[PDB]
């Protein structure tokens, strides 16, 4: 403009790094910032002012995965011991997205809980029958032949184990007690 | 293949880019693009994919007693031999190797960076991490970080291979994720084979029992074989595990189906076979287990990130001129 | 630098890097070509490629570029940016992707006579095709052919680089410590070679000779294999009796269709020849098959003096499969081993 | 040296690649096209895109680039940057979803007479329709019709080198042989202009596939699975185990059919011909397991159940080798 | 479509006008030679003029071109490899009430293992599905349908034996029958919405003439 006021507004793609926090996964909310800045210039040459307390939401494309729970933008200016007088400033931005659960309700809660099912049935079933140990092994196998769904649905980070990792070694450790019991009582009807 | 995020911080002289800040209104620092001044031209070396400049060309810092400072950020995809010995509980020695190509060894000199305290300096003989902003990484943890100026005596002075300078990360393997979804669930059904010697011979599903528990160290194998490279010069300690527990469920078979044919023939030879070959069997299980396990629980990067080197290239040991 | 800057000023003067160096209309600028090996990137079966790390060596004489050292301040070689030279368009004519170029323009040296040397480094990915028939146990022979794109054999004649000895070195150099060993290939011969045409270039091809390390696939299928291979065995020497002769037999099926689901991510998809390693999935299953048709014949026999007939019938089938089973294998491994890469790289 | 750089200077100091290289705007600049395939790079069913490794020769006359060899010292040809010069803007009309044009823009060699000769490289992504029905055993004729995109046959006619393709350097592919050749130039009128032509030459490869490998990694596995299900019917009732191995049968066929969909094309337009047969082995393994439930329930009649099950062994047999002929020795039979 | 530069006061859009006269307000494609996808179809192509302002004070008009691409899918493929595929196994499950209540039945082990070939489906129908949480595919809710109601015909046939090994057959018709209808009605529940739900009759012209 002829007042000088120049506007440039480019499109980006950022890959931001944020630390992501899998303890409650699924039902997670992920606090997820944009730290931008002057690499160069330090805040005696330039300054960068927000231009609102908020990032701009009105062209947000929904997304199918998360709902952005709440937005803001800070300025931080930070000071250095090399340097009384120059400020480094910087603007962080930050979302606040909450996952929606319903496809890992769907696809690795709901089999978790039927196999589970399956296994506390196995006791009701009487010793006469035979089908038990058939039945407990079949229901070992079907639950590792899911784990290669789990884990690759899971997120591979060691950081923490997800909640649903922990439910997965629940029923796998519970899967193979039943499968002891079982031989257990058995042997001993056998007696 | 290593990828990185890292920020190289040059620092070089040129007097042609000396000023009074007295003559010209106290400017004692001035930022101009990287492609305006003379710059060294350093690459990685050792990359994988034939990026060997620096992602973002940001500007130089050019202070008026002649020094010019630059901190070009860049993405790395370097590459990194893996040792697949003793996973999941392994560690990986990977590197970062920098040099010029269009200059040679006579005509830029490589060193590191020297800091001070108390008016000494010291040469900066590791990598920088933030103490606090540094977020880790969630499988890879860092142990060592030392760095090297290298030069090859047998190489022509004159040549670019005689000198660089390599950053060598020492990282560790973060277990917990294996162990959750590989390493327990795979024992525990290996394990269960023990069971089969147990189960009565009338029950009808000891071989059913035993060939599921293969099927299912079949699909460990597979994920697993998935997950890690085909390299042969060693084999991954769960590797072996996998290849030690298909052994003996095929063995655990064998004795099944021998037994089984002493039944039907009798039956207390056969229970008596079951029992013995348990007592045999199980312990052996066991302790292989043990053994295989224990050594990658103990296995660990050594104290010193060169083995005969003392040094320990850390940041408490300062090594003052 | 005084001298260099105007040295560097006067070579350029007038020059024209369009322009061939060729002094009278009929010469041929000489190109040594030679090649360093920096890394083995990898072998892909699948899209028959391998991909590699190396620098080229590649030397001519650009009579425009000499200078007298002894006038100009005793300089006897410069440092210039590739950009600004004549360059031959040596390029890889057996890429695989479009990518015909070296990675990076880095300097060339010059020196006072006028020989320019250039290493640019370079990522390439040239097609190769694989000797499929004793897949893992193979041994392949890549090849990467450089000649000009323009130039003809009347315009620039190229020729092997030498060695540091000044001998006829034609082979690939490979820096002992230096050189990023591959965790699956080993280079056995790495020869180069000048082929002349039959208007008409001539090409240099370098080859890589190299053997796969089977310790990988023996592990995780060839021992598979053959444990299940036992089981099918054994299976005729569980009595009909037992009612696990069908579970045991369509499992051991199963698991070897788990472990076809295994190798058919790795197994190159070409139809050329079949892998002795498909040979021996296949034959594994035929034999899993047979195993269990020949176990419903016996259960048929027993569930009819029947059962001693039966029980003599499984025996003679166990002994059969036995027999069966150990020529085949047999005769799989002798073959698989009698392969080996052959002493010289043209037999 | 000397000599081709005062032609090369002396020839381009005025020189404009705007406009046609002709010497009169009547004039039609004549273009051979040639197209050299050097290597089928790829077939992809699902998304109906060809992968090729092309040259492209070009062979045209720039009026202003010639010269006489006497004032040059006997240079007769040069070669050149082609970004320099006036190209023709030759387009891959049906272009999937690679570059449209060329884009390796190599060395022109250019001679006296003024003949140019450009041969880029090029890697072509081209749409052609794919017919999956026979499955592996069939044939793709597919096409690539190339044209300049803005220049009609009026200013600028194409001309095919030769009616075939060159297939002198083609890399044999392991998986397709070109069964043929052809390119064909065709003249479109249109109803605006009954003056001006529109111009292309299609270039068309009928290519067909190796089967070999699609039979030993599907097709056999599927034939197994399709003898073991009538298999049951052999066995006795009194093992009890009838159940379990028809059962299990079909469990490893589910598997398997993990793989065929990992191997085989996941197109719509049509069944393939394996995924027919896979289909008919599902019901027929389905179809084995509700027969033996039904002959279970007959025997809980004894004689009767076993000679329903002596038939059913030999219908079910009987079915399953009809099946096989039926899918494959049709085909089989054209191919032969 | 928009001018990445200029406001609507500066560059504004109109369609173009064909040899008749009309406006070409939509997705042109010709039918000589266009060739439809191997798993879509276009149904409707219409294409629409927007005006607004961006500043809230009416400031600087704003304009694009918005076509609305119509698409259908062509299910033929998951209906052979999918659909029938785990409708047939999840009918297999019935079959284990007609088995023998006593030893040597496999009522329950024909369940589980149907249930596991079922779970088979479930990974390969896990490839394919996109995990976005705003709906939940009819495929996928069928397939946990027929999950839960296995697990609920295993339970029901180990009651039945836990009775029988102490009314079998009587229980095992009633649950039989109930079974039946329950995943007829279930199954014919889950696919009809689909149908109801298919591509709308909507204003625009065909976007391929006949
Ligand atoms: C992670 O990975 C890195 C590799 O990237 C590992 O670093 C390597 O560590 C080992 C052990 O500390 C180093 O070995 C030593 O290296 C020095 C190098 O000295 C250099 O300069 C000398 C001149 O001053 C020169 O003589 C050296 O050349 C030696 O080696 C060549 C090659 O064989 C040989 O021809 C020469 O004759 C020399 O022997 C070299 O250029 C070297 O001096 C050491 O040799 C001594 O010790 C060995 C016993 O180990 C003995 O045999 C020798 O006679 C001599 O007494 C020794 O080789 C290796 O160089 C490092 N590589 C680098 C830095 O690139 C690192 O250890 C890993 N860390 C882990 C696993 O934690
Ligand atoms: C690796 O593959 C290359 C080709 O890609 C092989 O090179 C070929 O080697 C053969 C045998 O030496 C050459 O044949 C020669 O032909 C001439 C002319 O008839 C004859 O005089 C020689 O005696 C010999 O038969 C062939 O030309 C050559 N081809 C090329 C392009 O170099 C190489 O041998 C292979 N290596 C191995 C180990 O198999
Ligand atoms: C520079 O700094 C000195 C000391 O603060 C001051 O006196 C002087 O006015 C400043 N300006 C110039 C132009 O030198």
């Amino acid at each position: 403009q002829y007042t000088g006021h120049i506007t440039w507004t480019p499109p980006a793609i950022f890959k931001s790094y944020c630390e992501i926090i899998v303890t409650h996964f699924p039902f997670d909310e992920q606090n997820c910032s944009m730290k931008l800045g002057t690499w160069t210039y330090d805040g005696s040459v330039v300054a960068i002012n927000p231009e609102s307390d908020q990032p701009d939401l009105s062209n947000f494309m929904e997304s199918g995965e998360w709902v952005i729970k709440e937005s803001r933008g800070w300025k931080h200016s930070v000071t250095y011991s090399c340097c009384p007088d120059t400020p480094y400033l910087d603007i962080t931005y930050h979302f606040v997205m909450q996952r929606l659960p319903l496809y890992f309700i769907v696809n690795v809660i709901i089999p978790c809980l039927l196999f589970s099912f399956l296994t506390g049935l196995v006791f009701y079933l009487p010793t006469d029958s035979g089908e038990k140990m058939t039945l407990s092994i079949s229901v070992l196998l079907s639950l590792t032949v899911f784990l290669l769904v789990i884990v690759e649905l899971i997120p591979s980070t060691s950081s923490a184990v997800p909640l649903i990792g922990k439910y997965m070694l629940f029923t796998m450790v519970f899967v193979i007690a039943s499968i002891i019991i079982t031989v257990i009582v058995i042997n001993t009807h056998h007696r | 293949t290593l990828t990185t995020n890292v920020w190289i911080e040059h620092g070089w002289t040129d007097n042609r880019l000396k000023w009074n800040a007295e003559e010209f209104g106290n400017i004692s620092v001035l930022r101009l693009p990287p492609d305006m001044v003379w710059l060294p031209e350093i690459v990685l070396e050792n990359n994988n994919d034939g990026s060997f400049q620096i992602s973002y060309s940001c500007n130089v810092l050019v202070y008026h007693y002649g020094f010019v400072y630059w901190l070009p950020p860049a993405i790395f995809r370097s590459s990194c031999p893996i040792s697949v010995t003793y996973f999941p509980f392994d560690w990986q020695n990977c590197s970062l190797k920098f040099s010029s190509l269009k200059y040679t060894a006579k005509e830029i000199t490589l060193s590191l960076k020297q800091d001070a305290k108390e008016n000494r300096t010291y040469p900066v003989e590791w990598i920088i991490i933030d103490p606090e902003g540094f977020t880790e990484n969630g499988e890879w943890e860092i142990v060592h970080r030392p760095a090297r100026v290298n030069v090859d005596p047998r190489a022509p002075l004159d040549s670019p291979s005689r000198q660089d300078i390599t950053f060598y990360l020492i990282i560790r393997r973060k277990p917990l994720f294996y162990i959750i979804n590989i390493l327990v669930p795979c024992v525990l059904i290996s394990f269960m084979v023990n069971l089969v010697f147990y189960l009565p011979a009338d029950s009808g599903e000891k071989t059913s029992v035993a060939i599921s528990v293969l099927l299912a160290q079949s699909v460990f194998l597979l994920l697993i074989s998935k997950r890690l490279p085909a390299t042969s010069m060693a084999i991954p300690l769960i590797g072996k595990f996998l290849l030690f527990g298909m052994v003996l469920v095929t063995m655990v078979v064998v004795i099944c189906v021998i037994v089984l044919n002493i039944h039907f023939r009798w039956n207390r030879v056969a229970r008596t076979v079951d029992r013995l070959c348990l007592f045999v069997v199980t312990p052996v299980m066991v302790v292989g287990t043990a053994w295989i396990f224990l050594q990658g629980v103990y296995n660990q990067p050594p104290p010193q990130p060169f083995p005969g080197d003392p040094y320990s290239y850390n940041v408490q040991d300062k090594r003052f001129i | 630098s005084e001298a260099e800057g105007r040295l560097r000023e006067k070579l350029f003067s007038g020059y024209d890097s369009s322009v061939r160096p060729a002094r009278e209309v009929g010469d041929r600028v000489r190109v040594s070509v030679g090649l360093i090996l920096a890394q083995l990137i990898s072998l892909n079966e699948k899209d028959e490629e391998m991909s590699t790390k190396v620098y080229l060596d590649l030397e001519w004489t650009d009579y425009r570029l000499s200078w007298d050292p002894a006038e100009h301040d005793g300089i006897d070689s410069l440092r210039i940016t590739a950009e600004s030279v004549w360059l031959p368009d040596v390029v890889l004519l057996n890429n695989n992707d479009g990518n015909f170029d070296v990675a990076l323009d880095i300097s060339v040296v010059v020196s006072s006579d006028g020989s320019v040397r250039w290493q640019p480094p370079g990522i390439y990915r040239s097609s190769c095709s694989i000797q499929v028939t004793y897949f893992p146990f193979d041994w392949q022979n890549c090849t990467m052919v450089f000649s000009s794109y323009s130039y003809d054999s009347s315009e620039v004649s190229l020729q092997t680089g030498l060695g540091p000895d000044g001998q006829g070195h034609q082979e690939i150099h490979i820096h002992e410590g230096t050189f990023i060993e591959n965790g699956q290939w080993e280079i056995i011969h790495k020869p180069s070679r000048l082929i002349q045409p039959p208007g008409q270039r001539q090409e240099v091809i370098f080859y890589l000779i190299i053997r796969r390390k089977p310790l990988f696939y023996l592990v995780n299928v060839i021992a598979p294999c053959i444990l299940i291979t036992l089981l099918a065995i054994f299976v005729f020497y569980l009595p009909p009796d037992a009612g696990e002769k069908m579970g045991l037999s369509i499992f051991a099926l199963l698991t070897l269709t788990v472990f076809l689901l295994l190798l058919a991510d790795k197994v190159p998809e070409t139809s050329l020849s079949v892998p002795i390693i498909i040979k021996y999935l296949m034959f594994t299953m035929v034999l899993v098959t047979f195993s269990v048709i020949l176990s419903v014949v016996v259960l048929n026999l027993h569930h009819r003096d029947w059962q001693f007939v039966a029980m003599v019938v499984d025996r003679l089938f166990l002994w059969t499969f036995i027999i069966f089973t150990s020529v085949g294998t047999l005769v799989i491994f002798l073959d698989a081993t009698y392969h080996l890469p052959p002493p010289d790289p043209f037999p | 040296s000397e000599h081709e750089t005062r032609l090369v200077a002396k020839l381009f100091k005025d020189y404009s690649s705007v406009v046609r290289p002709v010497e009169d705007h009547r004039q039609v600049v004549e273009v051979t096209v040639g197209l050299q395939l050097i290597q089928l790079i790829n077939v992809d069913e699902v998304n109906q895109i060809v992968t090729t490794n092309v040259r492209l020769k070009q062979q045209w006359v720039d009026y202003n680039l010639k010269w006489n060899p006497d004032d040059y010292g006997g240079v007769k040809k040069i070669h050149i940057p082609s970004e320099k010069i006036w190209r023709p803007d030759l387009v891959l009309y049906n272009n999937a979803d690679g570059d449209f044009a060329i884009v390796k823009f190599t060395k022109v060699l250019l001679q006296y007479t003024g003949h140019i000769t450009w041969t880029p490289p090029a890697i072509f992504k081209s749409y052609c329709e794919i017919i999956v029905t026979h499955f592996p055993f069939d044939e793709q004729n597919c096409s690539m019709k190339l044209g300049t995109w803005t220049y009609d046959g009026s200013v600028v006619a194409i001309n095919p080198e030769s009616d075939q393709p060159d297939l002198s350097n083609f890399m044999e592919s392991g998986e397709w042989v070109i069964k043929e050749s052809r390119g064909w130039k065709h003249s479109v009128t249109y109803s605006c202009c009954p003056d001006t032509p529109y111009l292309d030459i299609t270039y068309h490869f009928v290519m067909q596939r190796l089967p070999l490998y699609f039979i030993v990694n599907v097709i056999i596995p599927c034939l197994l699975f399709s003898f073991l299900t009538g298999l049951v019917f052999y066995l006795p009732t009194d093992s009890g185990e009838k159940m379990t191995l028809s059962i299990s049968v079909l469990l490893s066929l589910t598997v398997f059919l993990l793989v065929i969909v990992e191997l085989i094309p996941s197109t719509s337009s049509a069944v393939p011909l394996i995924g027919k047969y896979m289909l008919f082995t599902m019901v027929f393994v389905i179809a084995s397991i509700i027969i033996t439930v039904i002959v279970i329930n007959t025997h809980h009649w004894k004689y009767v159940a076993m000679v329903m099950d002596h038939i059913l062994l030999g219908v079910f047999m009987l079915v399953c080798i009809i099946g096989t002929l039926a899918v494959f020795a049709g085909r089989l039979i054209e191919l032969n | 479509f928009r001018s990445q530069t200029y406001n609507a006061e500066e560059v504004e859009f109109t369609f173009a006008v064909d040899n008749d006269g009309k406006t070409i307000n939509k997705i042109d494609i010709d039918t000589e030679a266009y060739t439809e996808n191997g798993e879509w179809a276009i149904d409707f192509c219409p294409g629409v003029i927007r005006r607004h302002h961006g500043g809230a004070t009416d400031g600087p008009g704003e304009t694009d071109v918005i076509y609305s691409l119509i698409i259908r899918r062509k299910p033929l493929f998951y209906v052979i490899n999918i659909i029938v595929p785990c409708v047939l196994i999840s009918g297999l499950v019935l079959l284990a009430y007609f088995l023998p209540a006593q030893a040597g039945g496999q009522k329950c082990t024909v369940s589980i293992n149907v249930l596991l070939a079922q779970t088979v489906f479930l990974f390969l129908i896990a490839q394919k599905i996109p995990e976005t949480s705003l709906s939940v595919p009819l495929l996928g809710r069928f397939l946990i349908f027929v999950m839960v109601v296995a697990t609920l015909i295993v339970m029901n046939c180990v009651i039945v034996l836990n009775v029988s090994q102490r009314m079998g057959n009587a229980l095992d018709n009633i649950c039989f029958w109930a079974a039946l209808v329950l995943f007829s009605v279930g199954s014919s529940l889950i696919f009809l919405g689909a149908y109801f739900n298919r591509v709308p009759d909507l204003p625009y012209a065909p976007c391929i003439q006949p």
